C-alpha cells in the first residue's frame, strides 16, 4: 500500500523533465517576486518514504567462537541454549552462590543464600497468583 | 557532427519509452462479454444448462 | 605519415605528423631561454598556423595527441602564461586546439572532464582579442575536410551555452562556479557572443536558439531583430527569413511559462513588421491576442496612403478573417473617419460579405435532405431539431418551415427548441427573421422565448457596420421582466457578437449578472453569456462575474444543476488569458469551502496553460484521492461531493486540450491515450466517475485536433453504446465531422447501427438521432473546427458553447442549448476589384514533408485540384497556391488558412 | 537543429507522461475487486470452463436456442447462454462453445478468422494516382465508374439513370490492373478491402460460402468502400481431378458471389473491383451487362505510353548516364510495361556481371535481345515476301 | 504467460484439456520431411563439367542477392523474383542447382515432382501456397520446386487447371517476399524442360524472373565434360581424348557420360583396366549407332 503511492509521486516528476529545463529558469525568480511555499532553500521537493516492516538479523562472522570469550550479563529466567550453560558462572557479588559446583548444563539449580533477611523480589509461580 | 548528434541521445530515450509502454499495457488481460443486464442472464443460465435439450 | 625530413615541402608536412620541429623543440626551448627570442616567436606564429591547416586533413587521433603533447604542458609548466605577458596571450591561437585534441580526439575520461573547465577560461580571455572568434570561424566555414573538426568546434560553442544556462538554475552565477570558471556577463564575453552569433546564423542554426533561450530576456531576442532584418532580402529571400523567426516562436514557445511566452512572441511580431510581408505580421498579432498589436498593422496600410489604392481593401480583408469579430470592431470606424468610400469598406470588414460568398459555394454543393420522417411523441421533437442540424449555415429550406403543421405539434420545452432550430437554417444570414416573427406575436410564451434564441443564431453573420445588430432587437426583451424571455435574449446576444466586446453589447451585460439571491435555475444563462462574450481577447476577469458566483453559493445549494453551470462559466470567461489568471486562483481560494475547491481545479487549467506539465500531474493526483484514502483504512454532503468529482474530470480534459495545440510541436497522437488510461481506471474504480469521463472524451478530441480520426472514435463508440448516457455519441460526432464524407463516412453507419438496432426508450433514442445529422453537411458545404483555422495553434470563440455541454446528465432543457453550434469556416476564393467568386486552382497535399516547420509550410509540388473547392480538413490541410501559373501573385499568403485568397494579375 | 528541438519537446512529454499514467493504473484497477466486478468475472468463469471450442452461429431459433456448426463433422442444437444473448449475437459470427456440453458460453473471437485478417485493411492504398502514371484513358473509365458515385451520387440522380455498379478489369496481362485497383481507391478517399479469391476456395463443405459472406458484411460497416476481389478468374471454372473431383465447391462459391452484387442492396457504395484475365476464364454464367457496368479493356501500351512507363523505371535505376530513353523506344515495338520492367533489371544484371558501375546504351540492346528472343517471326516475311 | 506467447509460436498441448507444456521452436512441415532424407548436395562447380557460360551467369543470379541484396540494387535495379531453368534433358540442370547451392551455404530442399502428392495428413492443394511460409521459417533456404512439365498447351489457355491455380496463388504470394522481411535471401529456383509445356502462371518472359536457356554442349565443352570422368576412370594410354570429342557432339552431358560407361564394358571383357584408343573407338561407335541409323533415312532415300 505504501509502495503504490511512493512510486506514484516520483515517476511524475521524472516525465516532466524535458519541458522543465527552460521552465526552471523562469521558476526561480517568480518565487522571489511572488511567494514561497514554506522554505527558502532552493526549490526542494518531496521524495516520499517507502514501507519496510522487517528488521532482519545478519549472520555471524566467527564460527570458531559463537560465544566469544568476552563477558556478557545473562539474566536469570531467560532462554539458555546449551552452549551458554558451559560458560554460566554464578557470581559472588550477589548473595546467591551454588550449593555445590554448577553442572554446566541448564536446569533447576538450588542456591545458598547468604542473606535471605534482606528484601529481594521474588518471582511468583502460577500457583502463587491464584492464592 | 554536433547540431544533430547532441540532441539525438535525447531522442533515443524517447524511443526507449515507446518500447516500454506496449509491454507495460499487455500485462493486464480481463473480460467481460456483454453488459450489466445480461449478468442477470447467467443466474438463470446455470439452470437451463443442467436441464437437457 | 612516416618521417622523411626536409627534402621538399610536402615531406615537411609528413615530418611534423609524428614530431613537429617548428612547433615543439625550437619554440619550447626558445620560450624557456631568451626573451629577445619573443621577436622570433611572433614571426613564427604565422608559420605554425599554416602547419595546422595542412594537417587538418589528417584525422588519426595518435598523430595530433602525441605531436602537440608537450605544448599542452607548456601552458602552465614553462611559459606559465605570463613570462612575457602579451606574447603568450597572442600565441594562445595554436595552443587552444592542442587542449581540444585531448577533450575530443582522444578520450581519456580524467582529462576530458578536467580540460573542459580550462577551455572555458581561455576562450573568454582570448575573445577580448576577438581572435577567438576567428579561431571558431576557420572551422565553422572549414578549409579542410575531416571527421575531426566537425566534432571539435562544438566543444568551443558549448562553453558559452554551459555557463549561461547555469546562471538561472544556480543563483550565484559568474566565475564563482568552477564548472566553467568564466564570468557570465561583462564587456569581454558579451562582444564574443554577438560576433559568434553572426557566423553561426549564416552557416548553421545552432547557438542562435540556445542563446535567446539562455538569457531568458526579450533583450536577447531584440538583438536578433537587427541582424536578421538586414538579411531579409539580399542575403536570402523573405520566405527563408520567416521560417527562422516563427520556428523560434513555435520552438522556443517551449519551456516558456506565461510572462516570458508573451514577451518572446512580441519580438517575433516586430521582426515580421520590419520585413516586407505584413501578411506574416497579422498572423502573429492575432496570436498574442492583444488589441494593441492588431491596430498597428491595420493602421500601417490605412493611414499613410491618402488614396484608396490597394491599401484600404487589404486592411479590410486582414481584419475580416477572424470570425471572433474581435478584429472587426476595432478596425471599423477608421474607414468612416478617412472617408474615401464608406459603403464598400464597412461591408468588407464585416461578416456581411462572408454571407454572399457562401451562396456561390452552395450552388455547387446543392441540397440533399435525409431528415427523419418520424412524428408523434418524443420522435416528433427529435425530427424537427434534426432538420436544422442538417441545414446548418446558410441554406434555403423555407417551404418546409412554412408548413406549420409539424411546428405546432412540438410541446413544452420542445416548442422553444423547435423555433431555435428554425433559426439555424438561416444561420449566418440576414433573411430568415420573418419565420420567427409569426410565432413570436401569438400563442403561449414558450414560442416567444424560442424565437429569441433563433434571432441569436441568425445574427451571427450580420452584426457589424450598424446593419441590423443583435443588440437592436434583443434590448427590448431584456427590459421585459419575464425570466424566460430575458434569459433567452441575453443568450442570443452573446452568441451573435461572439468575441466582440462593443460598448453597447458589453455595457448592457454589465449591471446584470448580479442577482442569484432569487432561486432561478435558468439564470445560468446570466453568467454563461457574459463568459462567451469575453473569450477571443484579453480578459479583465470581470468583477461582475466573480461576485455573483460567490453570492449564489451563499443563497442556495438545492439546485445542483445551477451551481455546476456557474462553475464552468468562470473557467470559460478566463480563456484568452493566462498571466492574469494566476492571480485569480488565489482570490477564489481565499474563501475556502469544499464546494469552492470544485471551482479552483477548473481555473488552474487556464492559468497554467502553455506550460501545463505541473498541471497534468495535478489533475491525476486529484482523481486518485477518493479511492486512495479508503485504501489506507482497509489494510449537504451529497451536493458538495458531486460538484467536486465532476469538476476535476472536466478540468483534466480542458488542460490537456489547450497544451497539446500550443508549446512543445508533435505529441497530438498520444493525448487521446492520456485520456484512455484515465477512462479505463475510472470505469473499474468509481462507478459514478465513469459517467463523466465518457462525455468529456469526445470534446477532448475535437478541441485537441487529433491527426487520427478513423480508428479511435469508432472503437471507443462500440464500448460506449452499452454504457449509460447516449450523450457520449453527440460529443464524438463533433470531432468526426472533419471534411465531410471522409471521416464521417464510417461514422453514419457506426452511430446508426446502435440507434436503429436498439429501441428501449425514446429518451435514449433522441440523443443518438441528433448526433448523426450533425456529423454530415451535404457535400462538404462547410466544416467545423474548434480551431480558428487562421492559426492551427488557435482556438475559436463560437465553438465554446459546444465545449460547455458535456458536463451534465442529458436533459430536455439542455436540448435547447444544443441547437446553437456555430463555428463556421469560409471557403477561399480569389478576389478581384469586382469581387470574383471563383478560385482558379490550388494544390492540396495531405501531409507536409517539411522538417524545418512543424506546422509545415506547404510543399510546392502538391497534387492539383480544380476551382471552387472547400478548404479541406485533415489530410488536405497544407494548401499551396497555384495562381503563379497564371502571372498572378498572391497578396495574401495562404497555407491552409481560413483566409480568402486575393491575387493581383499583371 | 531547432526543428528537431521542438519535436523533441512534444514527443517526449506525450509518450513519457502516458507511460507513468499506464504504469500506475494497472495497480489502481487490481487493488479494488470488491462488489460488482468480482461477481461478474466469477460467474463468467463458472459458466465457461476450459477448453473452449470454436463454433459458428448458423441461425437463432426464437425460444433462446440456436443451431451451430462445429469444426468437427457433427452439427448440434444448442442453448444460448451467458452474457452473450441473441440480440448481442448475429448470425454468421464465431462463437465460444463449451467442449463437454455444447452451449454458447461467450465470445472473444467476435468473427475473427485468418481470412478476415487478410481481407481487412481500412487504411488508404499504397499507390496513389500515376505511381500509377499513364493507361490514363483506362483510369478514365475506372474513375468514372468507381470514384464518381461515391463522391457525389447526386450526379446520377440529376442525370436520371441508375448509378454504376462494379467494374470488370479484363484484357491484357502486364498492364498492371492488379496495381491500378490500388491507384484509384486512394484518390476517391474511401476504405479499401483487398482479398485474393484463391483463399475463398476450400476443400471443406459450407466453408467456401461463409468466407464469401464475411466480405460484404465488413464492407457495409466501413462504407463507403471499394472492395477488391483480386483474381475472380482464379475461382474460374477449373477442376482438380474428375475421378475424385474438387469441382463442386467452385460453383457454390461463384454463385454466392453473383448473388450479393445486386442482392447486398442496390447501391454504388458497395463497389466491387473484379480483376480477370479474360471473361472466358470465368464461369460463363454471368449477371446481366449493367449489373457489373462497364467492362474495362486493357490492351498493349502504344509508343507514347511505354515512354511514360519506361521513364518511371529508369529514374529509380542508378548510374545510367549513358542511356538515352528515346533510342530504347525506337528499336523496340509495342510491348507491355511488364517487359520494360524486366529489361531494366536484366540490364543491371549484365553490368554487375562485367564489373563496371556504369550502365550503357549498348548494354540495354543485349537486354532487348534476351527478352525478344523467342518471339521471333519469320512468317512476317513469309506473307510480305 | 501471455507475455512469453507470440503469434506464430508452435506449442505443445495435452489430450485431456489441451493445456500447454513447452514452447517449440521446431516446425514439422511436409517440406521438412522431404529435406530430411536427402540432406545437402555433395556437388561443387567442378562436379558438373562444361556449361561455361551458364555457371558464370547464375553466380550473379543466385549468390549475389543473398550476400549483398543492396549491391545488386545499387548498381542495377530491383531483385530477382525468380530463376527458371530450361533446356534439353540430360544437360544437368538439376545437377547445376545442387552445385551452386553448396557454395551459397543455404538449405537446398528440394522438392521432387508434383505437390499434390501429400494426402495422408491432408491434401496437397494448399501446401503449394503455404510453401511461402515454410521456406521463410527455415531461412536462409533455397527451394528447388521441380516440376519437369507435361501439362502442355491445353491449360495455358484460360488459366485452367486446379494445379495451376494453387501454383498461381503461391506466385501471388511470391512478390511479397521482397517486403515481408526485406529483400531476397531465399531463391525460388524452378526447373522445367520447356516454355511450351509450361503452366500458365509461369508462362510470359520475366513473369517469374530470369529465363535462361541451357545450350547443348560445344566440342570444347564435351571435351571438358570428358576430362573429369577420365581421372575417375583409369587414364587413357596415348591421350586419345580428342578423338571422342571430334567424332560426335551431343545434345546432352548425358551422352558424354554414356561413353565413359560404355568404354568400361569393353576394357572389362578384354581384362585390361586401363582405357585405350581401341576401347575408345569401340565406345564412340556404340554411342553413335543410336544416331547414325535415324540420320541415314534422311541422308539417303530422300526425295
Ligand atoms: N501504370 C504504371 N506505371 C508504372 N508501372 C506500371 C504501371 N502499370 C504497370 N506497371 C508495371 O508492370 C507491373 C505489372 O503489372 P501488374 O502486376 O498489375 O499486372 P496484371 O495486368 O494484373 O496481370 P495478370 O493477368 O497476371 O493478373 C507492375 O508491377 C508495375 O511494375
Ligand atoms: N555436365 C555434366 N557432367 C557430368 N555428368 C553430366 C553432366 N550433365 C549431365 N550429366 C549426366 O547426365 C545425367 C542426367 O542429367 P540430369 O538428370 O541432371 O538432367 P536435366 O537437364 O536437368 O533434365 P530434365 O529435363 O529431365 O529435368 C546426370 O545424372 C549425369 O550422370
Ligand atoms: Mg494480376
Ligand atoms: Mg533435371
Amino acid at each position: 500500500e505504501v509502495e503504490k503511492v511512493a512510486t506514484a509521486v516520483l515517476s511524475t516528476t521524472a516525465r516532466a523533465k524535458a519541458r522543465a529545463k527552460k521552465t526552471k529558469k523562469e521558476k526561480g525568480p517568480n518565487e522571489e517576486e511572488k511567494k514561497k511555499e514554506h522554505e527558502e532553500k532552493e526549490k526542494e521537493r518531496e521524495t516520499n518514504k517507502k514501507g519496510i516492516k522487517e528488521t532482519k538479523e545478519n549472520d555471524e562472522e566467527f564460527y570458531k567462537n559463537k560465544y566469544s570469550s568476552k563477558p556478557y550479563k545473562v539474566d536469570n529466567m531467560t532462554r539458555i541454549l546449551p552452549q551458554q550453560s558451559r560458560y554460566i558462572s554464578f557470581i559472588k557479588d550477589d548473595r546467591f552462590v551454588p550449593v555445590r559446583k554448577f553442572k554446566g548444563n541448564n536446569g533447576v539449580v538450588v542456591l545458598r543464600d547468604r542473606e535471605p533477611k534482606e528484601p529481594v523480589a521474588l518471582i511468583e509461580t502460577v500457583r502463587q497468583m491464584k492464592d | 557532427a554536433a547540431p544533430y548528434a547532441a540532441k539525438l541521445k535525447q531522442t533515443e530515450n524517447d524511443l526507449k519509452d515507446i518500447e516500454a509502454r506496449i509491454k507495460e499495457k499487455a500485462g493486464v488481460k480481463e473480460s467481460d462479454t456483454g453488459l450489466a443486464p445480461s449478468h442477470l442472464w447467467d443466474i438463470m443460465g446455470d439452470r437451463q444448462r443442467l436441464g437437457e435439450e | 605519415m612516416v618521417d622523411e625530413s626536409d627534402k621538399k615541402q610536402q615531406t615537411i608536412d609528413e615530418q611534423s605528423q609524428i614530431s613537429p620541429e617548428k612547433q615543439t623543440p625550437n619554440k619550447k626551448d626558445k620560450k624557456k631561454e631568451e626573451e629577445e627570442q619573443l621577436s622570433e616567436e611572433d614571426a613564427k606564429l604565422k608559420t605554425d598556423l599554416e602547419l595546422l591547416v595542412e594537417r587538418l586533413k589528417e584525422d588519426d587521433s595518435s598523430l595530433y595527441e602525441a605531436s602537440l603533447n608537450a605544448l599542452k604542458e607548456s601552458i602552465k609548466n614553462s611559459t606559465s602564461s605570463m613570462t612575457a605577458v602579451p606574447k603568450p596571450l597572442k600565441f594562445l591561437r595554436p595552443t587552444y586546439p592542442d587542449l581540444c585534441s585531448i577533450y575530443d580526439k582522444w578520450t581519456d575520461p580524467n582529462l576530458k572532464s578536467s580540460l573542459a573547465d580550462v577551455l572555458s577560461i581561455l576562450a573568454m580571455t582570448y575573445s577580448e582579442n576577438g581572435k577567438h572568434d576567428s579561431l571558431r570561424y576557420r572551422l565553422l566555414s572549414d578549409v579542410s575536410d575531416f571527421e575531426g573538426w566537425g566534432h571539435e568546434y562544438i566543444r568551443h560553442l558549448a562553453l558559452e551555452i554551459g555557463e549561461v544556462y547555469n546562471d538561472q538554475v544556480e543563483k550565484d552565477a559568474e566565475d564563482e562556479t568552477s564548472s566553467d570558471g568564466s564570468k557570465s556577463d561583462g564587456s569581454a564575453a558579451t562582444s564574443g557572443f554577438e560576433f559568434s552569433k553572426e557566423d553561426t546564423l549564416r552557416l548553421c542554426l545552432d547557438i542562435v536558439p540556445y542563446f535567446l533561450k539562455h538569457n531568458g530576456e526579450e533583450d536577447a531576442v531584440d538583438l536578433l531583430l537587427e541582424i536578421e532584418s538586414i538579411d531579409k532580402l539580399p542575403q536570402f529571400v523573405d520566405e527563408n527569413t520567416f521560417q527562422r523567426v516563427c520556428q523560434y516562436m513555435v520552438a522556443c514557445v517551449p519551456l516558456l511559462p506565461p510572462p516570458e511566452d508573451v514577451a518572446f512572441l512580441k519580438t517575433a511580431y516586430s521582426i515580421y513588421l520590419s520585413q516586407n510581408e505584413l501578411t506574416d505580421a497579422i498572423a502573429l498579432a492575432v496570436r498574442l491576442g492583444e488589441e494593441d498589436m492588431i491596430r498597428s498593422v491595420f493602421d500601417a496600410t490605412s493611414d499613410p496612403v491618402m488614396h484608396k489604392q490597394l491599401a484600404y481593401i487589404l486592411a479590410a480583408q486582414k481584419t475580416s478573417f477572424e470570425y471572433e469579430g474581435v478584429q472587426d470592431i476595432i478596425g471599423n470606424g477608421k474607414l468612416s473617419e478617412h472617408f474615401l468610400y464608406l459603403a464598400k469598406e464597412l461591408n468588407l470588414t464585416g461578416p456581411k460579405v462572408p454571407e454572399d460568398i457562401y451562396k456561390s459555394h452552395l450552388d455547387n454543393s446543392k441540397s440533399v435532405f435525409s431528415s427523419a420522417g418520424l412524428d408523434s411523441a418524443q420522435q416528433n421533437l427529435a425530427s424537427s431539431f434534426v432538420n436544422g442540424f442538417l441545414n446548418l449555415g446558410y441554406c434555403n429550406d423555407k417551404l418546409i418551415v412554412d408548413n406549420d403543421n409539424w411546428v405546432y405539434k412540438t410541446k413544452g420545452d420542445g416548442m422553444t427548441s423547435a423555433v431555435a432550430s428554425i433559426g439555424s437554417i438561416y444561420q449566418w444570414n440576414l433573411d430568415g427573421l420573418q419565420q420567427l416573427d409569426k410565432y413570436l406575436y401569438v400563442d403561449e410564451p414558450e414560442v416567444k422565448a424560442g424565437a429569441l434564441l433563433g434571432i441569436g443564431i441568425s445574427a451571427s453573420g450580420v452584426h457589424d457596420g450598424e446593419v441590423e445588430p443583435a443588440l437592436l432587437l434583443l434590448q427590448d426583451y431584456v427590459t421585459n421582466p419575464d425570466t424566460k424571455i430575458s434569459s433567452a435574449a441575453i443568450l442570443g446576444l452573446g452568441i451573435a457578437f461572439a468575441g466582440s466586446k462593443n460598448d453597447e453589447v458589453l455595457g448592457l451585460l454589465l449591471p446584470i449578472a448580479a442577482s442569484t439571491d432569487l432561486p432561478i435555475e435558468t439564470a445560468a444563462m446570466a453568467s454563461l453569456a457574459l463568459a462567451h462574450v469575453f473569450v477571443g481577447t484579453c480578459n479583465g476577469d470581470i468583477t461582475t462575474s466573480i461576485m455573483d458566483n460567490f453570492l449564489e453559493r451563499t443563497a442556495i445549494e438545492l439546485k445542483t444543476d445551477w451551481v455546476r453551470f456557474l462553475a464552468l462559466a468562470l473557467g470559460i470567461l478566463y480563456m484568452g488569458q493566462g498571466e492574469q489568471v494566476d492571480d485569480v486562483l488565489e482570490t477564489i481560494s481565499a474563501i475556502e469551502h469544499p464546494m469552492t475547491s470544485a471551482i479552483e481545479v477548473l481555473v488552474g487549467s487556464c492559468a497554467y496553460t502553455g506550460t501545463g506539465d505541473v498541471l497534468l500531474i495535478q489533475d491525476l493526483l486529484h482523481r486518485l484521492t477518493p479511492k486512495n484514502v479508503k485504501g489506507e483504512e482497509d489494510a449537504e454532503i451529497k451536493s458538495e461531493e458531486k460538484k467536486g468529482k465532476s469538476s476535476d474530470k472536466d478540468a483534466t480534459t480542458d488542460g490537456k486540450n489547450d497544451d497539446e495545440e500550443e508549446e512543445k510541436e508533435a505529441g497530438i497522437v498520444d493525448e487521446l491515450a492520456y485520456a484512455v488510461l484515465g477512462i479505463a481506471l475510472i470505469a473499474l474504480g468509481e462507478d459514478i466517475g465513469k459517467e463523466m469521463s465518457l462525455r468529456h472524451f469526445g470534446h477532448l478530441m475535437h478541441y485537441g485536433n487529433e491527426h487520427i480520426r478513423r480508428m479511435v472514435p469508432l472503437a471507443m463508440g462500440i464500448v460506449s453504446v452499452s454504457d449509460p448516457q447516449m450523450k457520449v455519441f453527440d460529443t464524438l460526432t463533433r470531432f468526426s465531422h472533419d471534411a465531410d464524407l471522409e471521416v464521417s463516412m464510417n461514422s453514419i453507419f457506426a452511430m446508426g447501427l446502435c440507434g436503429a438496432g436498439t429501441n428501449n426508450a425514446r429518451l435514449a433514442q433522441l440523443l443518438r438521432q441528433l448526433a448523426s445529422y450533425y456529423s454530415r453537411e451535404q457535400d462538404a458545404l462547410f466544416i467545423t473546427r474548434l480551431a480558428q483555422g487562421l492559426l492551427h495553434l488557435g482556438k475559436g470563440t463560437m465553438t465554446m458553447d459546444v465545449f460547455n455541454d458535456a458536463h451534465v446528465l442529458n436533459k430536455v432543457t439542455l436540448a435547447s442549448i444544443l441547437t446553437t453550434a456555430v463555428g463556421l469556416v469560409s471557403p477561399s476564393f480569389m478576389l478581384k476589384h469586382h469581387q470574383l467568386f471563383y478560385m482558379l486552382n490550388a494544390g492540396i497535399r495531405p501531409k507536409f514533408i517539411l522538417a524545418l516547420n512543424d506546422e509545415g509550410e506547404p510543399i510546392k509540388v502538391n497534387v492539383r485540384v480544380g476551382q471552387a473547392v472547400e478548404t479541406v480538413g485533415q489530410a488536405g490541410r497544407p494548401k499551396k497556391i497555384t495562381g503563379w501559373i497564371t502571372q498572378s501573385t498572391p497578396v495574401l499568403l495562404n497555407h491552409g488558412e481560413r483566409a480568402e485568397l486575393e491575387t493581383d494579375e499583371y | 537543429t531547432r526543428c528537431k528541438l521542438k519535436l523533441l519537446r512534444m514527443e517526449r512529454i506525450k509518450d513519457h507522461l502516458l507511460l507513468e499514467e499506464e504504469f500506475v493504473s494497472n495497480s489502481e484497477i487490481l487493488k479494488p475487486f470488491e462488489k460488482k466486478q468480482e461477481e461478474e468475472k466469477k460467474q463468467l468463469e463458472e459458466i465457461r470452463g476450459n477448453p473452449l471450442s470454436i463454433g459458428t452461429l448458423e441461425e437463432i431459433i426464437d425460444d433462446d436456442h440456436a443451431i451451430v456448426t462445429s469444426p468437427t463433422m457433427p452439427d448440434y442444437y444448442v442453448s444460448i447462454l451467458s452474457f452473450v444473448d441473441k440480440e448481442l449475437l448475429e448470425p454468421g459470427c464465431s462463437v465460444l462453445l463449451h467442449h463437454k456440453t455444447m452451449s454458447i458460453v461467450g465470445v472473444l473471437q467476435d468473427d475473427a478468422d485468418p481470412m478476415v485478417s487478410v481481407m481487412k485493411m481500412d487504411k488508404s492504398p499504397t499507390e496513389s494516382y500515376s505511381d500509377i502514371g499513364g493507361l490514363e484513358s483506362q483510369i478514365q473509365e475506372i474513375k468514372e465508374s468507381v470514384e464518381l458515385p461515391l463522391t457525389h451520387p447526386e450526379l446520377y440522380e440529376e442525370m436520371g439513370i441508375k448509378p454504376p455498379k462494379g467494374v470488370i478489369l479484363y484484357g491484357a496481362p502486364g498492364t498492371g490492373k492488379t496495381l491500378l485497383a490500388k491507384a484509384v481507391a486512394n484518390q476517391t478517399s474511401a476504405t479499401f478491402l483487398r482479398i485474393v479469391g484463391s483463399e475463398l476456395i476450400q476443400k471443406y463443405l459450407g466453408d467456401g460460402p461463409r468466407l464469401c459472406r464475411q466480405i460484404f458484411k465488413v464492407a457495409g460497416e466501413n462504407a463507403p468502400s471499394i472492395v477488391f476481389i483480386d483474381e475472380i478468374d482464379a475461382i474460374g471454372t477449373k477442376r482438380y481431378d474428375s475421378n475424385s473431383g474438387g469441382e463442386r465447391e467452385i460453383q457454390r462459391t461463384m454463385l454466392e458471389l453473383l448473388n450479393q452484387l445486386d442482392g447486398f442492396d442496390d447501391r454504388g457504395d458497395v463497389k466491387v473491383i473484379m480483376a480477370t484475365n479474360k471473361i472466358e476464364t470465368l464461369d460463363p454464367a454471368l449477371i446481366r451487362p449493367g449489373r457489373i457496368d462497364r467492362k474495362i479493356l486493357f490492351e498493349n501500351p502504344d509508343l507514347s505510353t511505354k515512354k511514360k512507363i519506361l521513364g518511371i523505371h529508369t529514374s529509380k535505376m542508378n548510374l545510367s548516364e549513358d542511356v538515352n530513353l528515346e533510342t530504347l523506344v525506337t528499336t523496340k515495338d509495342d510491348l507491355s510495361g511488364a517487359d520494360i520492367q524486366a529489361m531494366c533489371t536484366e540490364a543491371g544484371l549484365l553490368a554487375l556481371r562485367e564489373r563496371r558501375m556504369q550502365v550503357t546504351a549498348e548494354d540495354f540492346k543485349q537486354a532487348k535481345e534476351r527478352v525478344m528472343k523467342n518471339k521471333v517471326e519469320e512468317n512476317l516475311e513469309g506473307l510480305y515476301l | 504467460n501471455v507475455k512469453d506467447l507470440k503469434a506464430s509460436q508452435r506449442v505443445c498441448l495435452r489430450s485431456d484439456s489441451y493445456m500447454l507444456h513447452k514452447v517449440l521452436e521446431n516446425k514439422a512441415d511436409p517440406l521438412v520431411s522431404l529435406m530430411m532424407v536427402e540432406k545437402v548436395p555433395d556437388s561443387t562447380y567442378d562436379m558438373v563439367g562444361g556449361l561455361t557460360k551458364q555457371i558464370k551467369e547464375i553466380k550473379e543470379v543466385i549468390e549475389l542477392p543473398v550476400k549483398h541484396p543492396e549491391l545488386f540494387e545499387s548498381l542495377g535495379i530491383a531483385q530477382p523474383k525468380g530463376v527458371i531453368l530450361y533446356g534439353p534433358p540430360g544437360t544437368g540442370k538439376t545437377l547445376l542447382a545442387r552445385a551452386v547451392a553448396h557454395h551459397t551455404d543455404c538449405k537446398f530442399i528440394r522438392v521432387s515432382g508434383a505437390e499434390l502428392v501429400q494426402k495422408y495428413i491432408g491434401e496437397g492443394s494448399r501446401m503449394v501456397r503455404e510453401l511461402f511460409v515454410m521456406a521463410r521459417e527455415h531461412a536462409p533456404s533455397i527451394i528447388f520446386m521441380d516440376e519437369i512439365d507435361s501439362i502442355g498447351s491445353t491449360r495455358v489457355e484460360g488459366s485452367g487447371g486446379g494445379d495451376s491455380e494453387v501454383q498461381r496463388t503461391m506466385l501471388e504470394l511470391l512478390n511479397q517476399l521482397d517486403g515481408f522481411e526485406t529483400s531476397k535471401n531465399i531463391k525460388i529456383i524452378m526447373a522445367t524442360n520447356r516454355l511450351d509445356i509450361l503452366d500458365p502462371a509461369l508462362l510470359r518472359p520475366g513473369r517469374i524472373d530470369r529465363k535462361i536457356e541451357f545450350p547443348p554442349p560445344s566440342v570444347a565443352a564435351r571435351a571438358e565434360i570428358l576430362r573429369i570422368h577420365s581421372r575417375k576412370m583409369n587414364l587413357t594410354r596415348g591421350i586419345n581424348l580428342r578423338k571422342v570429342a571430334e567424332k560426335m557432339n551431343g545434345c546432352s552431358g548425358a551422352d558424354v557420360k554414356g561413353v565413359c560407361t560404355e568404354a568400361g564394358m569393353y576394357a572389362l571383357r578384354e581384362r585390361r583396366i586401363h582405357v585405350t584408343q581401341e576401347d575408345f573407338e569401340l565406345a564412340v561407335g556404340k554411342v553413335m549407332n543410336k544416331n547414325q541409323e535415324t540420320a541415314i533415312s534422311v541422308a539417303k532415300l530422300f526425295k
